[PDB]
């Protein structure tokens, strides 16, 4: 083929080599990234504030579970699923003698 | 040996592992919006000498 | 009158065997914690020489 | 300009009818960037002044 | 000298300064939604003789 203004070569590898072995092909890389997500922060009273009038209203005659200080945190799995962590899943760090 | 034993079974590819690094509450919020440093100091070595 | 129920539970002890029920038990203590981990995902490189 | 504002947590007082005393504005990169009148110390405590 | 201390390394770009003006509570909001001059007049070479 030709790109830019250079004529190259266009091979892939699969049907000559690494067909019908056990090896795996060194072209499949592997990305490796880190995620981080806040847990209990609490936000100043500033910016505690609900976007419109209408908020997601709670039941009538009873307290809103809202304006409370957040406890866990809500994120999606890799099919969609999703999956929450909460303070509970810190014990294995903040129960041991090394605190 | 100190190593789980093996599971019964896999749904998905191996599963992770989460730390949990204390930090005051009233940390401010948007420092976590963009990407940030857990660390707290944005060190690193790329920019800063010693 | 919250003031009163806000100093008592500003009296709840910081230890392991007492984080083993404050936690547990759906109490926010006055940490904040950070979650970080790690992935990988298998991707389509198009090397060049 | 809308009826429905930013409504404040109910039962405490709108921070929105204050006279304001900061602003807020966008990094190079785009982190918010805030000044406030703590900064100008430098400027108005000087026998300068 | 009188000269301030190098930085342990920077993130960005030459970080610039900022200064201020005093200036009474009432002036027009409106005059700053525009292109302003911050000496509140607008004394230029331009549009003015001496």
């Amino acid at each position: 083929v030709v790109v830019g203004d250079r004529l190259v070569f266009l091979e892939a590898l699969e049907k000559r080599v690494y067909q019908a072995t056990q090896v795996p092909y060194p072209l499949v890389g592997n990305l490796d990234v880190t995620f981080v997500m806040p847990l209990g922060v609490f936000k100043p009273a500033a910016d505690r504030y609900a976007r419109h009038a209408g908020s997601f209203a709670p039941t009538p005659g009873l307290p809103d579970p809202r304006t409370h200080p957040p406890r866990a945190v809500h994120f999606f799995n890799k099919d969609g699923v999703p999956c929450h962590v909460t303070f509970e899943h810190a014990m294995g760090t903040l129960c041991h003698p090394s605190f | 040996q100190m190593l789980p034993q093996v599971p019964a079974g896999l749904a998905r590819g191996q599963q992770s592992v989460c730390e949990f690094i204390a930090t005051p509450v009233s940390v401010d919020l948007a420092y976590f919006r963009r990407a940030c440093n857990p660390r707290g100091r944005a060190a690193g070595e790329v920019h800063g000498e010693e | 009158n919250t003031l009163s129920y806000a100093l008592m539970a500003g009296y709840f002890k910081m230890s392991p065997v007492a984080f083993t029920h404050q936690l547990r038990r759906q109490l926010h203590p006055g940490f904040a914690l950070t979650v970080v981990r790690q992935d990988r995902f298998a991707t389509e490189n198009v090397l060049f020489a």
